[PDB]
C-alpha cells in the first residue's frame, strides 16, 4: 500500500537517487493543497449511507428485472448482501481520496472481484451501473452542487479532486467489466 | 490510476510564473556628461539583495516614534509579549536584575532636529 | 473503441436518453480546440525515434543491470523487444490524445500489462521509469511554438501527461 | 463504434504505426462538419414530440389497416400504439446520435445488425417505417447544410429497410 | 372586515372642515 | 387566496363591530359598553407588546392612551399611540440591534416577515430622516396596513395562501411563536438577519412550532439536509416511445 | 431592473394574474423599438473613449476653479478620477440602452450618489456640465440615424434631471 | 428580479465591459424571435385551468392514498389547497417563460418552498410529479402535437422555446427535492 | 534594441544591454518626447534608496502593529525582507516608466504575488499602503515638486509621466488587493 509520497521515493530508488530539487517542489504544492483533500475526504463519509441507498435503489429501479422471483436482489438474504457490496466499494474508494494514491483500492478491493462476482451469479451489468451512480454523486458532493444538502467550506475550486474522485470510481467499474 | 503529485506539479508549473521569488529585478543607469556622445542607458538585471544592515536603521528609528507617540501607543496597541526561557535561581539579584540587563539605562542626547 | 464524442453517446444509450443542451454545448468545446489538439499529436509522432531512443539510453545509463550479461535486455531478441514496447505505449497514448478519451489506451495496451511483465520476469519498475522519461520529452516538445500560432494550449498539455501517469502507474 | 475519429485510429493501428497526417486529415474534417451536425441534433432533440406522434399518424393514414387487424403485430390495442411510437422515438434517436458522434456508427451497432430477423419473426413490414422516415424528412424544417447532416442519417435508415 | 370604502384620518378631518 | 388554515384552524379575527359607525351623525360607533371594550383591549395589549405581562404600575403610563380609545374608537390610532409609548422602546428599541427592532414592528404592527433586504434597508432609510417615529407612522400609514386591517380589527397574524414570496411565509412563522412566547428571550439578536442578507431561508422545526392544531407540525423531513444546494446540476429525463429527453 | 417587461410582470404578480393580452401587447413594444436603441448602444460601444474625452474637458473648460489647491481636481490623479467618473456614466447609458428601461442608471449611479458627492465635496453642477455637452454633440444624420437618437439623448437627460 | 436583456448587462457589469456588438448578437435574436415567444405563452395561458386540474388529478391517478385517511390531499380543505399551489407554480413558469431568465420563478416561487413543505407535511415526490405532468403539458401545446386543441399559429419551429420552458419545469423539481 | 530590452529579463539570469549615442538619437525620435522619459526613470533612480527606506519606515509610521511582538515587520530579518520587496517593486515601476508600458509588470512581477503574500502570513492590507506613499513619491520627483531635494531640469511639462508613473503604481495595488 502506497500513499503519495511513498510513489515518489520508489521511483526514485529505481535509479539510486536523493529526493531534491523539481521534485521536491512538486510535493510542497501537493502539501498546498492538503486542506482541500481534508475538506472534501469529510463531506463524502458524512452522507455515506445515503450515497449507497440511493446508489443501489437507482440500479433497482432501471432494471426491476432485479428485484423479482429469481432476480439477484430478490431475496432478504440477498438484499441485505449488495447494500454491503456497495459499501465496501465506496469505502475503499474513500482510502483512495485519502491517501492520493489507487493501490490500497486496486489489490484489496478490485484484485479478483470481477471472478468473485461471476462465480457468484452478480450481474456485472448491474453493478457497473451502481457504482457509476455513485461517481455522480461524489462529484456532486466535492463540488458542492447536490440538490439535497449543501455544505459549508471554504471559497475556492477542487475541480482536481472532482477529476481524481472521477477516476476512482471509473476504475472501479472497468475491472469488474 | 492518477498521479496526484505529478499531475498537480505539472499544473502549478505552467500557472505559476517561474520568475517571482528569485528577486531579480531590471536596474536602470543613466549616464549624462552634457554631451551628445555620452548619453547611454543601461537596463541590465541584477538580483537585488535583502540589505541586513541598514534595516536596523529603519526598525530601530521607528520603534522609537512609536515609543515617543502618545496617540499611537493608543489606538495601536501591542499584544502582550512573554518573557523568554530564563529560570528563577532564588536570589532576586539574579532573577529580577540579569546580567543581560546590569546597569542598562537610557540616555537621552538631545540636539538641534 | 470509443472516443470522447461516443462516450457520451453510450452512456446515454444505457438509460434511453437523448442528449441534452448542455452536454452538446461541453462538446463543442473540444470541436472548438480542435486544431491545437492535432498539433500535440504532430509534434509526437514526428519526432517518436527521438523521444524513444534518448529515453532508452537514458534508462540503462541508470539501471546498468539491465543490459548486463543475463540481464532483461541482454541478447538482441530481448533488447528489440523493450524498444519495441517502448514505442507500443507512446503510439497508443497518442491514439489517446487524439480521441480525447483513453479507451483505446487502456483496453488493448494497458489492460494486463501489469501481469504481463510479471509473469516474464520484466522489471516493471522499470518499466515505469521509461515512461517517465518519454512524458517529460513530450510535454517539453508540446509547449513549444516553432513554427505555430502563439496561444494557451496547458489544458490539452495536462491532458497528455495524465495519459502518460495512467500508462506509468499501470505497468507497476 | 464507428465515427470519423475512430475510423482513423482503427486504421492506424491495422498497420501498426502512427497517426501521419492522412489520418489527421479524416479528423479534422470530422471538424469541420461538427458544425452543422450538432446543430441539427439540437434542432431534432427540441422537436421530439413533435416529430414522434406526427410519423405515427402518417403510417395509420397510408396503411390504415394497421390499425383495424387484430394480433398482436398491428397498433391495435393500447399496446400496440404504444409500441409503433415507442419504434419511431428509437429510430430519431439514433438519427441523434448518429449526427453528435459523425457517422452511422450508433445506429449499426443499436439499429440494423439483426433488424431483418427480427422483422421477419415479429412480422413487423419494413414498409411501415419507410412511411414514418419520410414524414420526418419533410418536417424537422432545417435547412442549409444543417438540413443535408440530418438527412444522410434519415435516408441511411432507408436504404437498410429497403 | 375592512370594508373598502372607508377612511382613517380624513374622517377627523371633515368633522373639523364643514365647521369651518 | 384559499388558505386552507385561516378560518378553519385559528380563530377569527377580532375587533370593533363596524365601519358604517363613522359615517353615524348621533354617535362615532356601535357603542361596546366596558365588559365589551375591555376585552378588545386585552388583544390590543397581547398583540403589539408580544406576551411582555405588563404590570399595574406600567398600564397606569398608558392611561391617556385607552381614555381617547373609548371615545375615539379606531384601532389603528391606539395602534400608534402604544408605539411611540416609553412601554415599546424600553422592550423592543433599548437592548436590542436594529434589525431585531424592524422586524418586531412587523410582527407587531403587519403580522408579516419581511420579504426583503430591499424593503428592510428602506426602513433604515426612514430611520435617518426622522427617527423611530418615521418607520412607526410609515407602517401604520400604508397601503398595505389599510387593504388588511383599517381602523376596525387588531393587527392579527393572516395565512393568507396567495404570499407574494413563499420566503414571506416562513419569517411570518419564525417570528411569531407558540402562546407560550414572548419576544424577550434572544438577547438582542434578530433571528432573521442572516436569512434576510443572504438569501436563505429558515429552520423547519422553528416554524413547525408556531403552526396550529391539526397541520402536520414537522412531518415531511428527510433524515438528509433541510435546504437546498444552489450549486447542483441535476439530470431529470423524460420518458418518450424511443428513449429518455434530458431537456435541460 | 425596471424594463418594459419587468413592469408588466410584476403587475401581474401582485394581482395574481396570469400573463393577459395588455402584457403581450406591451412586449411587442419592445420588439418594434429595439433596432432604434440598439443602434445607439453599439454605436457609443465602438465610440467611448472619445466621447468621454470630449465630455471630460468641457466640464474644466467651464469650471476651471476646480484646479485651483484644495478643490475637487486638485491633482492628475483626481482629474484622472474624474475622467473615470464620467466613463461610468456613458457605460451606464449603454446598459439603460440594452435594457431598454432606466433600471441600471438609477440603482448603480444614481442611488446613493447624492449623499457621496455631498461628503466628498464634488459638485454636481460639474457632473452635469459633461452630460448636457454630449447632448448638444449628436447630430442627426451623421453620428446615427433620427430614432436613435431619440432614444439616445432621453437616457442623458434622465440622468440629468435625476442629478438636478 | 431580471429579464433576458437584463442578464447580459450583469455579466458586463463583472468585467465593466461595454454590450457591443459581439454581445448583441444573442439579443438581436431574441427579439427577432420575439413574436414566436409571445404567440407560445398564450398558447399556455388559454389552456391553464384544463393543465392544472389534469396534472393534479394525474397525480392522485398515479398514487390513490393520497386521497385516504393520512394522504395530504385528503379532505376539502387539503384538495384546494393542492389545486392552488399547482397553478401558483404554473403562473410563475409562465412569467419566466415570456421574460426570458429564470430569476423570478427562482427567488420569489421556490426560495424557501423546501422548508414550507418539511413543515406543513407536503409529500414531495408526488408534488414533482404534478409538475412534471405540466411540464409534458405545456410541451405539446407550444410545438402545437397536443390531441385534442389544436391552436391556430404560423409555421415554423418553436423547439427552442418548449425545451426553454422544460428546464423552468425542471428548477421546480430541483428546488423541492 | 527595446525588443532586446525584453531580452535581459526573459532569460531568468544576469545580461546587460545598452543603447550606443546614435542609437539612443534614433530612438528619441522614434518614440514621442523622449528626452522627458529618460528624464522621468532618472529623478527616481537616483532617489531610489531613499524611497524605499521613506515608504517602508512611512508604512510603520501610521501603522506601528507590524513592529509590535507579534507583527509582521518583527525579529530582525522580516524588516530586511520587507525592504527587498519594497526595492523590487521600485525597479519594475521604473522599468515599466522606461519601456513605456506595464507588459514587463504585471506578468513578471504582479503574476503570483497575491497568492505568494497570503501564502507567508504577509499584511496585503499595508502593502498597499506602502505602495502609496511611494507612487506619493514619485509624482512629486517627475514634477520636480519634491520639498527636501530639487534637481535640475529643462523647463516644461511632465504631467503626462507623472499620471502614467501614477497608474503603474495602482496596477501593483490592483493585483495585491
Ligand atoms: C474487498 C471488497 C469486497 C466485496 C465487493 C465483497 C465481495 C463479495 N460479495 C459477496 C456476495 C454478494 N454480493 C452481492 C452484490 C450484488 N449483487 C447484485 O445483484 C448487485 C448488482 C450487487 C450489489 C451492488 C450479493 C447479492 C451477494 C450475495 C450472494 C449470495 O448470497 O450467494 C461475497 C460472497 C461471500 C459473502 O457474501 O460473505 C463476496 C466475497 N466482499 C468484499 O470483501
Ligand atoms: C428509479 C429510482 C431512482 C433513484 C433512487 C435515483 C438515483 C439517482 N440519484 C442521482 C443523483 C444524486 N444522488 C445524490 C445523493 C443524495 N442526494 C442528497 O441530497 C442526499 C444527501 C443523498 C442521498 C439521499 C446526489 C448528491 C446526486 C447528484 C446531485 C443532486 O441531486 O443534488 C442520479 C443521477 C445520476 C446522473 O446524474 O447521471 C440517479 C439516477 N434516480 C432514480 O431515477
Ligand atoms: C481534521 C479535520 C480537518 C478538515 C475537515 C479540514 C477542514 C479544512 N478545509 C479547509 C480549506 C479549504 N477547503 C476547500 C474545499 C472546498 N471549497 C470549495 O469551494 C469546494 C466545495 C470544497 C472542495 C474542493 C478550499 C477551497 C479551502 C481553502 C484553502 C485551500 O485552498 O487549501 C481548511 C483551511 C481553512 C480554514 O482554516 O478555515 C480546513 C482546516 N482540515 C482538517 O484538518
Ligand atoms: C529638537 C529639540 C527640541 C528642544 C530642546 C525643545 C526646545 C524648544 N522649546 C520651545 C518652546 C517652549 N519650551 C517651553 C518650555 C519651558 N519654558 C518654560 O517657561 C519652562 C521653564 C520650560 C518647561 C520645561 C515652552 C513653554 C515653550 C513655548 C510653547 C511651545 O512652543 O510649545 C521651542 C520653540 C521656540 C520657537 O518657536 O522658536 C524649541 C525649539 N524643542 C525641540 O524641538
Ligand atoms: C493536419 C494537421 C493539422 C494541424 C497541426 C493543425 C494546424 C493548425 N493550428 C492552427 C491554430 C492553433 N494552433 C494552436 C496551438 C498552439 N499554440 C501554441 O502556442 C502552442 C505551442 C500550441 C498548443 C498545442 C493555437 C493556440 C491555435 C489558434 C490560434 C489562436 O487562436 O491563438 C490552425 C489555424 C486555425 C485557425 O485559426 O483558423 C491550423 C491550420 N490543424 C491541422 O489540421
Ligand atoms: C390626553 C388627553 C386626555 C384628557 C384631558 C382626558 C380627558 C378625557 N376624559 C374622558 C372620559 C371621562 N372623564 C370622566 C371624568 C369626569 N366625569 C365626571 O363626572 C367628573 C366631574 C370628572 C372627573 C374629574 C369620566 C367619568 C369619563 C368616562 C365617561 C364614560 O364612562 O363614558 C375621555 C374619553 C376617553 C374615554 O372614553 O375614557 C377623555 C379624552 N383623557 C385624555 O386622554
Ligand atoms: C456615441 C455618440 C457619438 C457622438 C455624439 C459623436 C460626438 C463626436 N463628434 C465629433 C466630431 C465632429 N462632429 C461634427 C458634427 C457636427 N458638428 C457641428 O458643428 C454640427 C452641429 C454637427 C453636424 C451633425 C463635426 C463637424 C466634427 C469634427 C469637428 C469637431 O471636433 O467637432 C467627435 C470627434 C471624433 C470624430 O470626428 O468622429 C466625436 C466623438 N461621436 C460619437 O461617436
Ligand atoms: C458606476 C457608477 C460609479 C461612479 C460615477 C463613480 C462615482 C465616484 N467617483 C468617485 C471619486 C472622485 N470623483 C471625482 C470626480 C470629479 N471631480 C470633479 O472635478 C468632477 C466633479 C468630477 C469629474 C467630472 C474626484 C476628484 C474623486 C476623488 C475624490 C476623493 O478622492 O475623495 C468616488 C469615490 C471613491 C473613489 O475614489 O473611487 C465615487 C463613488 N463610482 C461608481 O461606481
Ligand atoms: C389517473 C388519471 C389520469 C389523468 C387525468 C391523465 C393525466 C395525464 N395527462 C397527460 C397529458 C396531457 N394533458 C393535457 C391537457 C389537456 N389536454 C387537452 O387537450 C385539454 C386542453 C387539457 C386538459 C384536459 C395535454 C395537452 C397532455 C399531453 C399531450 C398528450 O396527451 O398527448 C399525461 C401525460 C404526461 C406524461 O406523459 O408524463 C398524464 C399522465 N392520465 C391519467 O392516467
Ligand atoms: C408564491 C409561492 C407560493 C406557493 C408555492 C404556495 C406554497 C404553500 N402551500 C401551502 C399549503 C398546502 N399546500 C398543499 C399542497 C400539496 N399537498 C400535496 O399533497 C400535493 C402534492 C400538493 C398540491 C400539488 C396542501 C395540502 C397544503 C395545506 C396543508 C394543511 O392543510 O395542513 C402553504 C401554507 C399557507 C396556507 O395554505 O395557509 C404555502 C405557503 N403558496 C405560495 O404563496
Ligand atoms: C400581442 C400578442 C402577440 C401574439 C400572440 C403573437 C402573434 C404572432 N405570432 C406570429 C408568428 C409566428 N408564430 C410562429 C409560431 C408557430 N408556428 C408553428 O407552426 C408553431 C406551432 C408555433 C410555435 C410556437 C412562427 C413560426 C411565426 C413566424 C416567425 C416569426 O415571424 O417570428 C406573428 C407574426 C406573423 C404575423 O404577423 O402574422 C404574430 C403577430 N405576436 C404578438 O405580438
Ligand atoms: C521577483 C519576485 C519576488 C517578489 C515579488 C517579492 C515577493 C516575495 N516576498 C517574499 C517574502 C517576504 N516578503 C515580506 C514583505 C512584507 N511584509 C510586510 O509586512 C510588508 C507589508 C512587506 C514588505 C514591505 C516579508 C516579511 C517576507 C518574509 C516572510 C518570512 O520570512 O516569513 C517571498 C518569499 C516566498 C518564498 O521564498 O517562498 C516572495 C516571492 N520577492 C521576490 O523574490
Ligand atoms: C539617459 C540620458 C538622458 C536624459 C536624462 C535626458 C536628459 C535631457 N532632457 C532634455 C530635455 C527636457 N527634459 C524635460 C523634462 C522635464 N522638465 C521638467 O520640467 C520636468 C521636471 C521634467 C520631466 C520629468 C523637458 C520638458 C525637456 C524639453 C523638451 C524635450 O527636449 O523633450 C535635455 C535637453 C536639455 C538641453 O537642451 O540642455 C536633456 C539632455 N535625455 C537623455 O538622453
Ligand atoms: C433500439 C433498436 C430497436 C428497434 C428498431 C426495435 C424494434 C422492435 N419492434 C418490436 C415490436 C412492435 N413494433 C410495432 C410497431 C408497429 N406496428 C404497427 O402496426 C405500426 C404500423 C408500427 C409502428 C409504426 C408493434 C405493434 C410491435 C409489437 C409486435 C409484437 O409484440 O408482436 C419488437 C419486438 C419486441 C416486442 O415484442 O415489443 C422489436 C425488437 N427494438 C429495438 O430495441
Amino acid at each position: 500500500m502506497l500513499d503519495a509520497f511513498s510513489r515518489v521515493v520508489v521511483n526514485s530508488d529505481a535509479k539510486a537517487a536523493y529526493v531534491g530539487g523539481s521534485d521536491l517542489q512538486a510535493l510542497k504544492s501537493f502539501i498546498a493543497d492538503g486542506n482541500k483533500r481534508l475538506d472534501a475526504v469529510n463531506s463524502i463519509v458524512s452522507n455515506a449511507s445515503c450515497m449507497v441507498s440511493d446508489a443501489v435503489s437507482g440500479m433497482i429501479c432501471e432494471n426491476p428485472g432485479l428485484i423479482s422471483p429469481g432476480g439477484n436482489c430478490y431475496t432478504n438474504r440477498r438484499m441485505a448482501a449488495c447494500l454491503r457490496d456497495g459499501e465496501i466499494i465506496l469505502r475503499y474508494v474513500s482510502y483512495a481520496l485519502l491517501a492520493g494514491d489507487a493501490s490500497v483500492l486496486e489489490d484489496r478491493c478490485l484484485n479478483g472481484l470481477k471472478e468473485t462476482y461471476i462465480a457468484l451469479g452478480v450481474p456485472t451489468n448491474s453493478s457497473i451501473r451502481a457504482v457509476s451512480i455513485m461517481k455522480a454523486q461524489a462529484v456532486a458532493f466535492i463540488t458542492n452542487t447536490a440538490t439535497e444538502r449543501k455544505m459549508s467550506f471554504a471559497a475556492g475550486d477542487c475541480t482536481s479532486l472532482a477529476s481524481e474522485v472521477a477516476s476512482y470510481f471509473d476504475r472501479v467499474g472497468a475491472a469488474i467489466s | 490510476v492518477v498521479l496526484p503529485v505529478a499531475r498537480a506539479g505539472l499544473a502549478a508549473t505552467a500557472k505559476k510564473n517561474q520568475y517571482m521569488g528569485t528577486s531579480v529585478a531590471p536596474e536602470i543607469v543613466l549616464t549624462d556628461k552634457g554631451s551628445d556622445m555620452s548619453r547611454k542607458v543601461k537596463t541590465e538585471d541584477k538580483k537585488v539583495a535583502a540589505d541586513q544592515a541598514a534595516a536596523m536603521g529603519i526598525l530601530a528609528n521607528m520603534s522609537l516614534y512609536a515609543s515617543l507617540n502618545p496617540v499611537k501607543r493608543m489606538t495601536y496597541k501591542a499584544k502582550e509579549q512573554a518573557p523568554a526561557y530564563v529560570k528563577k535561581t532564588g536570589n532576586p539579584v539574579e532573577d529580577f536584575y540579569p546580567s543581560s540587563w546590569r546597569n542598562m539605562a537610557p540616555v537621552i542626547s538631545l540636539s538641534a532636529n | 473503441m470509443l472516443d470522447a464524442f461516443a462516450k457520451v453517446v453510450a452512456q446515454a444509450d444505457a438509460r434511453g436518453e437523448f442528449l441534452s443542451n448542455t452536454q452538446i454545448d461541453a462538446l463543442s468545446k473540444m470541436v472548438k480546440e480542435g486544431n491545437q489538439r492535432l498539433d500535440i499529436v504532430n509534434k509526437v509522432t514526428s519526432n517518436a525515434s527521438a523521444i524513444v531512443t534518448n529515453s532508452a539510453r537514458a534508462l540503462f545509463a541508470e539501471q546498468p543491470q539491465l543490459i548486463q550479461p543475463g540481464g532483461n535486455a541482454y541478447t538482441s531478441r530481448r533488447m528489440a523487444a523493450c524498444l519495441r514496447d517502448m514505442e507500443i505505449v507512446l503510439r497508443y497514448v497518442s491514439y489517446a490524445m487524439i480521441a480525447g478519451d483513453s479507451s483505446v489506451l487502456d483496453d488493448r495496451c494497458l489492460n494486463g500489462l501489469r501481469e504481463t511483465y510479471q509473469a516474464l520476469g520484466t522489471p516493471g519498475s522499470s518499466v515505469a521509469v521509461a515512461i517517465q522519461k518519454m512524458k517529460d520529452a513530450s510535454v517539453a516538445l508540446a509547449n513549444d511554438t516553432t513554427g505555430t500560432p502563439i496561444g494557451d494550449c496547458s489544458s490539452l498539455v495536462a491532458e497528455l501527461a495524465g495519459y502518460f501517469d495512467r500508462a506509468a502507474v499501470s505497468v507497476v | 463504434m464507428k465515427t470519423p475519429i475512430t475510423e482513423a485510429i482503427a486504421t492506424a493501428d491495422n498497420q501498426g504505426r502512427f497517426l501521419s497526417n492522412t489520418e489527421l486529415q479524416a479528423v479534422n474534417g470530422r471538424y469541420q462538419r461538427a458544425t452543422a451536425s450538432l446543430t441539427a441534433a439540437k434542432a431534432l432533440t427540441g422537436s421530439a414530440q413533435r416529430l414522434i406522434t406526427g410519423a405515427a399518424q402518417a403510417v395509420y393514414n397510408k396503411f390504415p389497416y394497421t390499425t383495424q387487424m387484430p394480433g398482436p403485430a398491428y397498433a391495435s390495442s393500447a399496446i400496440g400504439k404504444a409500441k409503433c411510437a415507442r419504434d419511431i422515438g428509437y429510430y430519431l434517436r439514433m438519427v441523434t446520435y448518429c449526427l453528435v458522434v459523425g457517422g452511422t456508427g450508433p445506429m449499426d451497432e443499436y439499429l440494423v445488425a439483426g433488424l431483418e430477423e427480427i422483422n421477419r419473426s415479429f412480422d413487423l413490414s419494413p414498409s411501415w417505417y419507410i412511411e414514418a422516415l419520410q414524414y420526418i424528412k419533410n418536417s424537422h424544417g432545417l435547412s442549409g447544410q444543417v438540413a443535408n447532416e440530418a438527412n444522410a442519417y434519415i435516408d441511411y435508415a432507408i436504404n437498410t429497410l429497403s | 372586515r375592512r370594508t373598502v370604502s372607508f377612511n382613517a384620518r380624513v374622517a377627523r378631518n371633515k368633522s373639523q372642515a364643514k365647521k369651518i | 387566496a384559499f388558505s386552507s388554515i385561516q378560518n378553519v384552524l385559528t380563530d377569527a379575527p377580532l375587533g370593533t363591530p363596524s365601519a358604517m359607525g363613522f359615517l353615524d351623525e348621533r354617535t362615532e360607533k356601535p357603542l361596546m359598553g366596558p365588559s365589551e371594550m375591555d376585552e378588545l383591549v386585552y388583544a390590543v395589549y397581547k398583540q403589539v407588546f408580544g406576551n411582555a405581562h405588563i404590570m399595574e404600575s406600567e398600564r397606569a403610563e398608558l392611561r391617556d392612551a385607552e381614555s381617547l380609545f373609548r371615545y375615539l374608537r379606531d384601532v389603528r390610532e391606539f395602534v400608534r399611540a402604544l408605539a411611540k409609548s416609553n412601554a415599546y422602546t424600553s422592550r423592543f428599541l433599548q437592548g436590542n440591534q436594529q434589525y431585531r427592532f424592524f422586524e418586531l414592528n412587523f410582527k407587531h404592527l403587519l403580522g408579516r416577515g419581511p420579504r426583503s433586504l430591499e424593503e428592510m434597508a428602506s426602513h433604515s432609510a426612514l430611520y435617518a430622516e426622522g427617527g423611530f417615529e418615521a418607520v412607526i407612522d410609515a407602517i401604520l400609514d400604508s397601503d398595505e396596513y389599510a387593504q388588511e386591517f383599517g381602523s376596525t380589527v387588531v393587527p392579527y397574524c393572516r395565512f393568507k395562501g396567495e404570499y407574494p414570496t413563499n420566503e414571506e411565509f416562513n419569517r411570518m412563522l419564525v417570528l411569531k411563536g407558540a402562546n407560550s412566547t414572548s419576544d424577550k428571550a434572544g438577547k438582542g439578536r434578530s433571528k432573521l438577519c442572516y436569512s434576510i442578507a443572504a438569501g436563505c431561508s429558515q429552520n423547519w422545526l422553528s416554524m413547525s412550532k408556531a403552526l396550529p392544531f391539526g397541520t402536520e407540525k414537522g412531518t415531511g423531513f428527510n433524515l438528509i439536509s433541510s435546504s437546498r444546494n444552489p450549486a447542483a446540476r441535476p439530470r431529470i429525463g423524460t420518458k418518450i416511445p424511443g428513449g429518455v429527453v434530458f431537456s435541460s | 431592473m425596471k424594463s418594459v417587461i419587468t413592469t408588466v410582470v410584476s403587475a401581474a404578480d401582485a394581482a395574481g394574474r396570469f400573463p393577459s393580452n395588455s402584457d403581450l401587447e406591451s412586449i411587442q413594444g419592445n420588439i418594434q423599438r429595439s433596432a432604434a436603441r440598439l443602434e445607439a448602444a453599439e454605436k457609443l460601444a465602438g465610440n467611448h473613449e472619445a466621447v468621454v474625452k470630449e465630455a471630460g474637458d468641457a466640464c474644466f473648460a467651464k469650471y476651471a476653479y476646480l484646479k485651483n489647491p484644495g478643490e475637487a481636481g486638485e491633482n492628475q490623479e483626481k482629474i484622472n478620477k474624474c475622467y473615470r467618473d464620467v466613463d461610468h456614466y456613458m457605460r451606464l447609458v449603454n446598459y439603460c440602452l440594452v435594457v431598454g428601461g432606466t433600471g441600471p442608471l438609477d440603482e448603480w449611479g444614481i442611488a446613493g450618489a447624492r449623499e457621496v458627492y455631498r461628503t466628498l465635496n464634488l459638485p454636481t453642477s460639474a457632473y452635469v456640465a459633461s452630460i448636457a455637452y454630449t447632448r448638444d454633440r449628436l447630430c442627426v444624420p451623421r453620428d446615427m440615424s433620427a430614432q436613435a437618437g431619440v432614444e439616445f439623448s432621453a437616457y442623458l437627460d434622465y440622468l440629468i434631471n435625476a442629478l438636478s
